[PDB]
């Protein structure tokens, strides 16, 4: 019932796809200045 | 002026009140009172049937 | 100068309320129509015309009070106070519904006077008279609904009565007896009205959200001065926004405002054409192919057939009290029902 | 057969919308 | 037909009367 | 009558503060 | 730029694509396209749907005998209720089609798409550096659509009570709603009617005043390159001298009206119906004197006695 | 029915993840006034 | 001056926007509004006690706070009957008296108190951009909320327990001895489907699950509060959010909008945290009770039954759409297959019939405005308008961060730099 | 001459002496005076 | 009904729930007195 | 006796009369 997952195989897409895309985001996040900014939003990008 | 209004406006309001409380509105506009919607002979809804005898028909209906 | 010249000069004076030549027709007719509506909704009953109570004196509220249409015995009579129906008697004139005719006629002449007022004032300010052409929409609505429809019907009785609940009754009565939702001209009218509301909202939001930063205050209503030669909002930014959000956008402010004018006017005129068609019972009530399919196939049902059944139920269950002059008496057995089907 | 006419009219309207969106007169500053 | 024609021609009367009476300011103010 | 009197006193208590502040010319 | 994900972000959020995608467009486009194609396919070929749940299907497709006006996507079966009914939760594709599953598919994907459209309007407003409250204006039709498609079935307990995706189905929804709830006497539908009528009036007025006072620079529309009249028509005080305030009012009035009518639909979904002035006038003897509200109630009763179609 | 469900779950998860991580990629900096 | 459009740029109708950058007056405004809320609670409780007719049930008198107090177990005996209204009076008096203290605090911190706090009380001041301080305040108030949840738990398990409709032979005030602390049940409730037949968190149908979930919520809130006090937002969180008062306001607005929708659905559907002896039956409950009463009057002196889409035996008719209802007066008559006809024939109790009849009489959906209807409509409307407020305040927070909330810069309009499409 | 014809001619006069004649009097009177 | 001792103060209890609305109105009154500055 | 004066009293003397009439209607027995 949780997330409508009645077959374990459904969890493979649910976890692998968010991880893989996070992996693409990890590279954006690592190429950034992650020092604190003291402002409303971070203009460094 | 204000003084004038202080007399005219309340007098006019009282006149408007008395136009209803004394029953003159029913007589002037033909509006039936709550006790004269249905007569003893006519227990149905009164409706005009002819346009050229409407005055006489209403006189007959509202006579009682 | 000549009397006319002096009267024209006096009527054209810059007072708090412009009078003008058109005022001589507008002010008395409109004042009498409004006062007659108030008098009817306050004192005059509908007991001898519709078998109903429609006055504050009888106990009605704002929603249920109305100036009801004349009795179905009157026909399309002008119902003059001195006319043969009333013969000068004010009480009988009010009882037969003559106040409705008073309000309708003096209000039609008031609408004519207001249109002439728009024309006159436009000729004095020196602008194109695109008002009194927009107002032709409401004029056509009033003429088709309150004048042409009862004239095409049996009498003034089937015109809308001047009241809130009376207008709602008129809506349901027309739906039941004409299937006016199925009328394509009414569909065009609905499209025009909804599109005009859409245009008003979207244009207001677009202008408010594309203003130039012409002030240092967070509240930006002060940054607009009355005599502003420059534009107060960015047309280019608004165009780019809608070009890339909706796929198409206005680039000409003139065209945009003419379109915002044109949509409600066209909708109202199409709805007026539909109501004129209804006036002679020339209605798009039914689709012949669908009726034939449903007749030869009891298992064939669409929402149109359900609407037909709903209209039949409306007519059958409202005929007895909505048309008391006909003396309709329907037994419970012949009254349509869902279980009866 | 009227279903063919209805479908033809609907797709023609959709195609008109498509051509109005993607083949409009390109706005320019004058 | 003729009732709808009469209504549309009332609209036409309004438009063409506005055109002929306000001609000077037609291109604009 | 009691409801009306209590309502009147409560409705007076609000603007009374503002009136007293204006009379004393405080930060209104 | 420096990252594949950065390049992808700089293309999803680019202001150079003919039509902005944006992040909301990442959810909006698939859902809207899915709902669009499913709606088209259902409107042409869908099988009839047993909307009442008593094994008498109702046809709404062009191929089963409907026209453009009478065609609709029939709401889901009353046996389904408001149960989630995707394709994979049905035993067969035939039974899915028979119980009105495509209606649920279209409704859900369309609601997701209109939420994405609100967000995408905000997103492109932020990308262009303009003010973001066009989406606040667009919330009102979205609220109305969600009330007639989702909130009312939730309150009533079945998607069969939702508005059918058609013209005659819409008319049937309006008539049944008026019968059951008396929406005409509901003050919020009155506010919505005032909103739409005022929107039409104000759009016509604003267009007339702008077109009337066009400065001679010339069709007159080529004169454009990419208050006194109004204050004399009515008394002088009633006039919008500030153009920004006038346009704010133009945006505000119909949006507030549609918000109120959507709220009214939501309240009547939980049986907070309209005003009831029935039998409000009686004579001395106690007999009920009918009003126009009584005639309206008679019409509502006439509609209601043929909706049950059962006990 | 399972294969359609797994395809739909894959597609929805992909699009939702793209949305979520796109709005996490410093979306506020993507404005014309940013330096 | 700071109290006019000349010095602030905000008009009178946006005047509280002048409170964004002054902390003391903002704190006073919040404390004054809290005092208003507590005053309304106490005054409405006193109003409801003052209009309470003993013979009528709670739901027939238009009362909404007395059912809330009765669900907690105060002044209610077996079967949902109300014994005394004195604890309700005490609750109203306590709220309406604490309202005076809160109102005095709000007035003090608003009018005579310092406009800014950091120059005089550095432990309370903030800048709306110091992420550590804002997270510290968030953590402190999180600890407060967790302690409130644990206070509800203590009331449930120690101080008199809570009313349970699922007690045998009608509801009763019961001590929740063993709440459900198993994380699987709570996670399944949180991750359940929200559609028909599942209901997500609205479908919690026993008091043990409620108490266990509130235990988990309280301890989780305490842990998260200590976390946010002792930590700083991470790099992914810092670059994703706008750090200003209006942005935090918009976040709170969308949160409370979702909460309002959830509460409206709770009042409409749930009959466990909202007992039907106090709030009246739900719409599905009323329809199923009418069908069950007709079935009983058919058995005394089959018609009235059909099969569900999954094959189970359910009540027939227009009610079929409400077969997912679970009510205490109908559970003993339901077996693994569905409702059992012989069990209804034999194992039926008079109190079940009385409950069914009294719920049939008063129907929200229609067989009298149910208090469930008022609560659901009010909080659904509030959720919608607060979603609108969240959208407005979030858009304006984004625009103000970037610097274009006052309009477009004529000197450098962005569109003019973009090439035409 | 039917009572209807009489009512019509009297209607014509009342319009002249109650609507047309008074309202113009004001316009000629007040226009000439200003 | 209220406890019997406090039953005399019912007319206050019957007006107290609506007090916050007046507070809103009171705010407007202050903005009126201040001249909507 | 100005146009504003006459128009105001035309819209005031019936208004007060009708307000008094409606106030009297409010105290009818019904
Ligand atoms: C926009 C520009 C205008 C701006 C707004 C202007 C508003 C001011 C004017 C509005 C009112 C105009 C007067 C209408 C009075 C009328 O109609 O009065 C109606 C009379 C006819 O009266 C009717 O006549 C009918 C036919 O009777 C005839 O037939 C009967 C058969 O049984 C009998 O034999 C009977 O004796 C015999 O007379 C019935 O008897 C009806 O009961 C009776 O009411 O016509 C007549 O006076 C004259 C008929 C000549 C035509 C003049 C009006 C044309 C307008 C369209 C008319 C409707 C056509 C269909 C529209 C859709
Ligand atoms: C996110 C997706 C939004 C749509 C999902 C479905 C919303 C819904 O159907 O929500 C309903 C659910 C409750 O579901 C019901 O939950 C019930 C639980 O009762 C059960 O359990 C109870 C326990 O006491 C009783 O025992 C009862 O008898 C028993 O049946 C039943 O399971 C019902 O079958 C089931 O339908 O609420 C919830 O889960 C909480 C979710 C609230 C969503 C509010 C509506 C969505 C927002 C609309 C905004 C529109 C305006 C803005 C436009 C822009
Ligand atoms: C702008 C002014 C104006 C206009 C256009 C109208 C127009 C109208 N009125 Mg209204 N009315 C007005 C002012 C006006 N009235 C005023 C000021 C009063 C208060 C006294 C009234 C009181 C009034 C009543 C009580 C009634 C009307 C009615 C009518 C209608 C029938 C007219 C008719 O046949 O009369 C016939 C008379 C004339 C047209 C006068 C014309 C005089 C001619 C042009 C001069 C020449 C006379 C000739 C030489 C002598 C022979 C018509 C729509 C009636 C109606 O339809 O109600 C249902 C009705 O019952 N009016
Ligand atoms: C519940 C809602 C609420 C709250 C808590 C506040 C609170 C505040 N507002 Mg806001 N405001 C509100 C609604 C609210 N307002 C609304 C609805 C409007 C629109 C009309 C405004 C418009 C507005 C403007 C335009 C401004 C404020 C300002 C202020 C602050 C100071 C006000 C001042 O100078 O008082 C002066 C008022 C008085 C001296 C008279 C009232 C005296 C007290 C408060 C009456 C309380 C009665 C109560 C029963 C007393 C209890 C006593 C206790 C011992 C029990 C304060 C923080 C101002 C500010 O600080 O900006 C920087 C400012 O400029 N507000
Ligand atoms: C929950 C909201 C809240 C917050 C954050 C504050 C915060 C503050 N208040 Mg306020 N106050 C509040 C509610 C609040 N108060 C209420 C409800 C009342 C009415 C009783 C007051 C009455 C009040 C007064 C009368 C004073 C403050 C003062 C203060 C400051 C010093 C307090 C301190 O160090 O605590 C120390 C810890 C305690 C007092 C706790 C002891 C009891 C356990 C501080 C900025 C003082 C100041 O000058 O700042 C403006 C001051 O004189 N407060
Ligand atoms: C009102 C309470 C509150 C608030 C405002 C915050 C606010 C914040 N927290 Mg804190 N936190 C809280 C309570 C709170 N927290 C509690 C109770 C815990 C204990 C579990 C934590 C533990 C915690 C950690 C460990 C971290 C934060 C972090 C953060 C920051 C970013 C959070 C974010 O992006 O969400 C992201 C949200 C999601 C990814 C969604 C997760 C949803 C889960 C799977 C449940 C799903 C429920 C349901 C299926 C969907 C919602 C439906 C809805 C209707 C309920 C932000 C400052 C982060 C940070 O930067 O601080 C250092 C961080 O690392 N928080
Ligand atoms: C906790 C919730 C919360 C908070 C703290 C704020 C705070 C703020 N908002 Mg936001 N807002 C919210 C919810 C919230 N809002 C919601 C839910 C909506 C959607 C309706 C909005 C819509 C909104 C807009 C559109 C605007 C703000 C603005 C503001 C600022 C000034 C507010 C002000 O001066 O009020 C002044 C108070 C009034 C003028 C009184 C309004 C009275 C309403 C219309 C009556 C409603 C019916 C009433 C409750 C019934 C009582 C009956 C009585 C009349 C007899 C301030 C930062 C303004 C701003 O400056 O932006 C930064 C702004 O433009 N907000
Ligand atoms: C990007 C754009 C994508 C466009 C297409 C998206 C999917 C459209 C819907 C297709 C569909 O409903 O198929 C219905 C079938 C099941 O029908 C069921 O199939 C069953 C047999 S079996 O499961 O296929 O072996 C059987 O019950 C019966 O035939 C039928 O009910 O679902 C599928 O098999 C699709 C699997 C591949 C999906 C690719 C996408
Ligand atoms: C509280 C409330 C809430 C919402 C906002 C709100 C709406 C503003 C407010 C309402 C307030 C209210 C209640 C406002 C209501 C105000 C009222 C009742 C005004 C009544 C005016 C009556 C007039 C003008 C009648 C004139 C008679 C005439 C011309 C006679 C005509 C004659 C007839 C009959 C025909 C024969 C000829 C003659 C002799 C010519
Ligand atoms: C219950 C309780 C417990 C026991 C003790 C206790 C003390 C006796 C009591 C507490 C009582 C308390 C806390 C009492 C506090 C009571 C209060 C705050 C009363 C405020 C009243 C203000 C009003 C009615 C303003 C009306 C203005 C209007 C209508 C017009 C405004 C207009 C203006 C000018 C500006 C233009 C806009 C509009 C809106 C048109
Ligand atoms: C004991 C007893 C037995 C039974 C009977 C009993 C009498 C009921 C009971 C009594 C109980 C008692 C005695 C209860 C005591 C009740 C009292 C006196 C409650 C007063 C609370 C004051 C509040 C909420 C004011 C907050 C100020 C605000 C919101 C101002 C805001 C403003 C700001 C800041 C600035 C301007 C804007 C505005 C909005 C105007
Ligand atoms: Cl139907
Ligand atoms: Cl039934
Ligand atoms: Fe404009
Ligand atoms: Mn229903
Ligand atoms: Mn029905």
């Amino acid at each position: 019932e949780a997330l409508g997952v009645d077959d374990g195989r459904l969890l493979v897409p649910l976890v692998l796809i968010p991880v893989f895309v996070a992996l693409l985001y990890g590279n954006f996040a690592s190429t950034q200045d992650n020092e604190d900014f003291f402002d409303t939003y971070d203009q460094r990008r | 002026y204000w003084i004038i209004h202080s007399i005219t406006i309340p007098a006019l309001f009282v006149a408007g009140w008395l136009f209803v409380s004394t029953g003159l509105a029913y007589d002037i506009f033909g509006t039936p009172r709550p006790n004269e919607y249905f007569t003893q002979e006519r227990q149905q809804v009164p409706l005009v049937n002819d346009r050229f005898s409407a005055k006489q028909e209403l006189e007959d209906l509202t006579k009682g | 100068r000549g009397w006319f010249d002096l009267a024209d000069d006096w009527l054209k004076r810059d007072r708090f309320v412009f009078v003008g030549w058109s005022g001589l027709l507008l002010f008395p007719t409109s004042y009498l129509s409004i006062g007659g509506w108030f008098t009817g909704t306050t004192f005059v009953t509908s007991w001898y015309t519709h078998g109903l109570a429609s006055s504050y004196l009888e106990g009605c509220n704002f929603f249920t009070a109305a100036v009801s249409t004349p009795a179905n015995s009157m026909g399309h009579s002008l119902l003059l106070l001195w006319g043969p129906e009333a013969q000068g008697d004010f009480t009988r004139w009010c009882q037969i519904g003559g106040l409705w005719a008073f309000c309708a006629l003096h209000g039609s002449f008031g609408l004519i006077g207001f249109c002439l007022r728009q024309f006159e004032i436009a000729r004095l300010v020196g602008i194109r008279p695109y008002n009194a052409i927009a107002f032709s929409g409401p004029i056509a609505i009033f003429v088709s609904v309150f004048l042409m429809y009862p004239l095409g019907q049996a009498s003034w009785f089937f015109a809308p009565s001047l009241g809130v609940a009376a207008i709602f009754r008129f809506l349901l009565f027309i739906q039941g007896f004409h299937n006016f939702t199925l009328n394509p001209f009414h569909m065009m009218g609905v499209a025009g009205i909804l599109g005009a509301a859409l245009l008003c909202a979207i244009h207001g939001a677009t202008v408010q959200n594309t203003i130039f930063e012409d002030g240092d205050a967070a509240n930006t209503f002060r940054a607009f001065t009355p005599t502003q030669a420059e534009e107060t909002y960015s047309m280019v930014t608004a165009n780019r926004f809608w070009s890339q959000i909706f796929g198409v956008a206005f680039s000409n402010k003139r065209w945009l405002h003419f379109f915002m004018l044109f949509v409600p006017l066209a909708g109202l005129w199409t709805s007026a054409i539909g109501i004129v068609g209804l006036a002679l019972n020339l209605r798009a009530y039914d689709f012949v192919s669908q009726e034939l399919r449903a007749a030869e196939d009891p298992e064939f049902e669409t929402f149109y057939t359900k609407n037909i059944l709903l209209n039949e139920g409306i007519r059958s269950w409202m005929a007895a009290q909505d048309q008391p002059h006909e003396n309709f008496i329907f037994p419970e057995e012949v009254l349509p029902r869902g279980n009866a089907l | 057969m009227e279903t063919l006419v209805y479908t033809f009219l609907l797709i023609g309207t959709l195609g008109v919308l498509f051509f109005a969106v993607f083949f409009r007169d390109p706005p320019r500053i004058a | 037909g003729h009732a709808n024609f009469a209504l549309l021609f009332f609209l036409g009367h309004l438009w063409h009367g506005s055109r002929t009476l306000f001609r000077d300011v037609f291109s604009g103010i | 009558v009691a409801q009306l009197i209590s309502l009147f006193l409560i409705l007076t208590s609000g603007p009374a503060i503002i009136v007293l502040i204006a009379l004393r010319r405080g930060n209104l | 730029s420096a990252s594949l994900w950065e390049r992808f972000c700089s293309w999803i959020t680019s202001t150079e694509n003919r039509l902005y995608i944006g992040w909301f467009g990442v959810l909006m486009i698939p859902t809207l396209l899915t709902a669009t194609t499913v709606y088209i396919i259902a409107f042409i070929a869908a099988p009839p749907v047993d909307i009442d749940g008593i094994r008498e299907p109702v046809a709404g497709s062009l191929l089963y005998g409907n026209n453009i006006i009478s065609g609709a996507v029939i709401p889901s079966s009353a046996s389904i209720g408001i149960h989630f009914y995707p394709i994979w939760e049905a035993a067969s594709l035939d039974e899915w089609l028979y119980n009105g599953g495509p209606y649920q598919l279209i409704v859900d994907h369309f609601l997701l798409g209109v939420c994405g459209w609100i967000g995408r309007e905000w997103e492109f407003s932020y990308r262009l550096g303009m003010r973001p409250w066009i989406s606040v204006a667009f919330t009102a039709p979205v609220a109305a659509a969600s009330a007639v498609f989702l909130v009312y079935p939730i309150g009533q307990g079945s998607f069969s009570d939702g508005m059918p995706l058609g013209i005659s189905g819409t008319f049937n929804f309006m008539l049944v709603f008026q019968a059951e709830h008396n929406i005409l006497m509901h003050p919020f539908h009155q506010l919505g009617v005032a909103g739409v009528f005022g929107g039409s009036l104000f759009s016509a007025m604003h267009g007339s005043l702008v077109t009337s006072s066009l400065i001679r620079e010339t069709s007159a529309n080529y004169g454009y390159k990419f208050h006194g009249y109004f204050g004399r028509l009515i008394f002088q005080y009633a006039s919008f001298n500030n153009s920004r305030a006038l346009h704010f009012f133009l945006g505000l009035w119909p949006v507030v009206g549609i918000w109120f009518t959507a709220l009214g639909i939501m309240t009547m979904a939980f049986n907070l119906n309209g005003f009831n002035f029935n039998q409000s006038v009686v004579d001395s003897q106690g007999r009920v004197i009918n009003t126009w509200a009584d005639i309206l109630n008679r019409a509502n009763l006439g509609m209601e006695v043929m909706h049950e179609r059962n006990a | 029915m399972f294969t359609l469900k797994i395809v739909v779950y894959t597609t929805v998860t992909l699009f939702v993840s793209l949305f979520t991580f796109g709005f996490l990629s410093n979306d506020a900096s993507r404005n014309p006034n940013r330096k | 001056a700071g109290r006019d459009i000349e010095s602030t740029g905000f008009a009178w109708w946006s005047g509280n926007s002048r409170l964004i950058n002054v902390s003391g007056k903002l704190l006073g405004a919040h404390v004054a509004h809290a005092g208003l809320m507590v005053f309304w609670c106490g005054a409405m409780t006193l109003f409801e006690v003052a209009h309470y007719i003993p013979e009528k049930p709670l739901y027939e008198q238009g009362l909404i706070l007395l059912p809330h107090l009765a669900s907690l177990g105060w002044g209610v005996g077996p079967g949902g009957e109300i014994v005394d209204i004195y604890p309700y009076f005490v609750v109203g008096i306590l709220h309406i008296i604490s309202s005076a203290v809160l109102g005095f605090g709000g007035v003090y911190h608003s009018l005579i108190g310092p406009d800014t706090l950091e120059e005089s009380f550095p432990a309370f001041g903030y800048d709306w951009r110091d992420k550590n301080k804002i997270t510290t305040i968030l953590g402190i108030h999180l600890v407060i909320l967790g302690f409130g949840a644990l206070l509800l738990v203590v009331k449930a398990m120690y101080l008199g327990g809570l009313y349970d409709t699922w007690a045998p032979g009608g509801g009763d005030v019961r001590i929740i001895d063993n709440p459900t602390l198993n994380p699987a049940v709570i996670i399944g409730y949180v991750l359940k489907s929200p559609w028909g037949g599942d209901g997500w968190i609205c479908s919690v149908n026993n008091m043990e699950d409620i108490v266990g979930g509130h235990i988990w919520i309280g301890f989780t809130c305490i842990a998260g509060g200590f976390w946010h006090i002792l930590t700083k937002p991470f790099a992914w969180a810092r670059r994703a959010y706008v750090w200003s008062g209006e942005a935090y306001l918009s976040y709170s607005l969308v949160a409370v909008s979702l909460m309002g929708f959830i509460a409206s659905q709770y009042s409409w559907y749930n009959n466990t945290a909202y007992p039907s002896e106090f709030y009246g039956p739900t719409g599905p409950e009323a329809s199923q009770s009418q069908a069950f009463t007709f079935l009983v009057r058919d058995q005394r002196l089959g018609k009235y039954l059909m099969r569900s889409p999954s094959g189970e035996i359910i009540l027939g008719g227009e009610t079929q759409r409400f077969w997912d209802l679970r009510a205490p007066w109908i559970e003993p008559l339901r077996g693994p297959n569905g409702l059992d006809l012989n069990k209804i024939k034999n194992d039926i109790q008079p109190w079940q019939e009385r409950r069914a009849a009294e719920y049939m009489t008063h129907a929200p959906l229609g067989s009298f405005v149910s208090p469930r209807s008022w609560l659901t409509c009010a909080h659904f409307l509030l959720g919608f308008v607060f979603y609108i407020g969240h959208l407005w305040h979030a858009g304006r927070a984004r625009a103000a961060a970037a610097g274009f909330e006052k309009g477009i810069n004529r000197e450098n309009e962005p569109v003019l730099s973009l090439r035409p499409i | 001459m039917t009572p209807s014809f009489s009512a019509f001619i009297n209607s014509l006069l009342a319009g002249l002496f109650i609507v047309i004649i008074p309202i113009g009097t004001a316009l000629l009177i007040v226009s000439q005076s200003d | 009904k209220l406890p019997e001792a406090y039953a005399v103060f019912k007319p206050i209890i019957d007006v107290a729930p609506v007090i916050p609305v007046f507070f809103l109105l009171l705010a407007f009154v202050w903005q009126a007195a201040v001249g909507f500055r | 006796f100005t146009f504003r004066w006459l128009a105001i009293h035309g819209l005031a003397v019936p208004t007060v009369f009708f307000l008094g009439a409606i106030t009297s209607m409010q105290f009818i027995q019904r």
